């Protein structure tokens, strides 16, 4: 069902761009392990910076996961998650820490958690 | 008390691999390593030495609140052993509270007792 | 071991070998660049040496050649290292020699001082807490005079103010593509100017005590660059050799892993077919 | 044209893995990497968009003869699409000659048409 | 039989320390296999320095093996073994060459043959 005519052109584009970014992030980890982040370019440093945040934002809190976490779950609409991923790829939230995207849900929750942690 | 320990170890999983070849300049990562080494050394136990849950909760609380962040890893092993005796000698009411009601006692009394022990422990 | 484990090990070793080969090629290019840069400026050093040999006579009123600023005082130490590792024993040899010589030449941490080039030496002397004055880390891999002229001027000023009685520098000296030799060179006081043939006072000398006083900060820059032009070449050669060795080791490991993988594959096929046939003829 | 295309792709592939920091090795390596990336971009194709063999010949000729060496790799797909939308309007003689004789057209006319399209193609 | 109440506390601690250093050396062997000992930290280089000498000191010359080589055999008491390994672990013999630990009895013979071959 992941085709432009079925899921929408912008949805398909943002999903494929996220996939490409993650796959490129996978391509850099050996270089990072052997050399350190200092050998990367300013653009590739930004790519890794955004890719870690995307990977953490792919996580979610489940209602049935209360038995393991304590925190309640959340429901994320498709349009909301598409907009959030488009914003993250645009860079509106590069300044926030990567762990601010762990198990959150909406970007409206990412910003709230970032404010809560006192950064 | 034990919710934080899973992530405290989990960060250590990657930080141990990275620290062997990384620059190691980030003080946040240094603190992560300092907490991970201490919790690893605390989780050790000797053969046929049972520990009641009322004292397990308190040693885990002391570890996770940061009271052990200054005790060296070479000394935390003896720190726990002396802390059990001190807790039995003075903080027995906290142990009775935990045994009766499964919840933790009030934090301020527990923090005061832990500080009173830390001001008596000898650091090598 | 399992076939999947052996195949993952093979893939990881192959990617590491690719990385190492690329690094070796980059280092091989950098070595020739640095060799050209070092060989280019020999005539300037020859000219300054000839001028100093002509001019260093008469009274020699400049403090730098004539006399030690204090009979005994803190001795300055200048070391040249790299910014990042994977260069082999390039940094380790220099740091070891410096530490071993100062441990028995000086007894107190106020009897000496250290000035360091490179992040690894800074980290070494921070972990092993020692008195360090100033340092520079970020530096292009094809250095020029303007890049370290300021630190050269500052260390000359520290020597001239009387903070150091003597000043040595330690660096790696390029002998061949394989051999790097750690060199101790005494910088100040200036002593070993042998005589030359050229005419004295080639032009009218306004004053010896002024010409020498102006010239001596420059001669020391001719001696500091003669160091960064050789240490860079040694660093690039050491990186090239280390990456060559690492690639060879990775290739040998890949070969052995492939042999083990083939043995495991044959054993798995034999076991599977034997079990199939046993189950088939058990009925 | 495939004789040159195969050599270019093989040369790029034999050193692609080094591309991240193997750049600046030489002007020879730079051109090889630059043309290999454009070759890979040219060999991309959509889900249900087959193209005639004459159009394939034109695009491979344009790539191999170096006419793509100054277009950024982010616009090669647009270059191909606009090149087809320009060929079907202007290069009718070239397309018909290829379809009729199975041979390449006049190289001078090919170069003229390619430059005429290129001077009108927007870079980005 | 390797229990603190059977062999003694000092014996138990010496054995555990030796095993710990050997395990660390085994972990490091993979990295030294490819990129040598130059990229190890100051702690790991000391670990290797101790571990190679311990491993060589575990060797012994047998009475039976006198036919294979002219050197006669040696009988080492357990107290001597424990004391020698404790001294090695404490760093009393880091300056001796590692070849001097091969195929000897008590720790004194290491010093004797190191003196024979040099200092």
């Amino acid at each position: 069902a992941l085709a432009p005519e079925i899921v929408g052109e912008e949805h398909y584009q943002v999903a494929r761009k996220v996939q490409q970014t993650l796959q490129r992030y996978k391509e850099l980890q050996d270089i990072i392990a052997i050399l350190g982040m200092d050998e990367l370019s300013d653009e590739d440093k930004l790519v890794v910076h955004r890719a870690r945040r995307i990977q953490f934002f792919l996580s979610q809190n489940f209602h049935v996961a209360e038995q393991f976490t304590g925190q309640p779950g959340s429901y994320v609409p498709v349009k909301e998650t598409v907009r959030g991923f488009k914003e993250i790829l645009e860079g509106k939230y590069d300044h926030l820490p990567e762990d601010a995207f762990r198990l959150v849900g909406r970007i409206e929750e990412v910003v709230e958690k970032a404010k809560a942690m006192g950064v | 008390v034990a919710g934080t320990l899973r992530l405290d170890l989990a960060a250590y999983r990657e930080l141990e691999a990275f620290a062997q070849f990384g620059s190691d300049l980030d003080k946040a990562t240094q603190a992560k390593l300092a907490r991970g080494a201490r919790t690893v050394e605390v989780l050790k136990q000797d053969l046929h030495q049972p520990i009641p849950v009322e004292k397990q909760v308190l040693i885990i609380y002391a570890l996770t609140r940061g009271f052990l962040d200054d005790i060296p890893v070479e000394d935390v092993r003896r720190f726990e052993k002396e802390f059990y005796l001190f807790l039995d000698q003075n903080g027995q009411h906290l142990l009775e509270h935990i045994r009766t009601t499964k919840d933790l006692p009030n934090e301020d009394d527990l923090n005061k007792a832990i500080e009173a022990f830390k001001k008596t422990f000898v650091v090598s | 071991a399992s076939l999947r484990d052996i195949k993952t090990r093979i893939n990881a070793t192959k990617k590491t070998s690719q990385i190492t080969k690329a690094m070796e090629m980059v280092s091989t290019s950098k070595l020739n660049r640095a060799e050209q840069n070092a060989k280019s400026f020999v005539p300037y050093m020859e000219k300054i040496q000839e001028v100093v040999a002509n001019v260093a006579l008469g009274a020699g009123g400049a403090s730098h050649p004539m006399l030690v600023s204090r009979p005994v005082k803190k001795t300055g130490y200048l070391v040249i290292t790299s910014d990042r590792g994977l260069a082999g024993a390039y940094n380790s040899n220099v740091l070891r020699l410096v530490y071993q010589t100062i441990q028995k030449r000086h007894a107190s941490p106020d009897e000496y001082a250290i000035i360091v080039i490179g992040r690894v030496g800074l980290s070494f002397f921070r972990k092993r807490n020692m008195p360090v004055i100033l340092d520079i880390t970020r530096l292009p891999d094809q250095p020029s005079f303007a890049d370290i002229k300021e630190i050269a001027r500052k260390t000359v000023g520290l020597f001239a103010d009387g903070t150091f009685d003597e000043l040595y520098m330690y660096y790696n000296h390029y002998v061949s593509a394989i051999q790097q030799e750690v060199t101790e060179r005494k910088l100040l006081p200036l002593t070993d100017l042998a005589e030359n043939k050229q005419r004295t006072v080639y032009e009218f000398e306004p004053s010896q005590e002024e010409i020498l006083d102006v010239l001596l900060p420059q001669y020391a820059e001719s001696l500091i660059y003669g160091a960064l032009l050789d240490a860079k070449a040694s660093e690039h050669a050491a990186r090239m050799t280390a990456m060559k060795n690492a690639t060879d080791n990775a290739n040998e490991l890949i070969r052995t892993l492939t042999l083990s993988y083939n043995r495991a594959r044959q054993a798995a096929i034999t076991q599977e077919i034997t079990e199939i046939v046993a189950g088939a003829n058990a009925l």
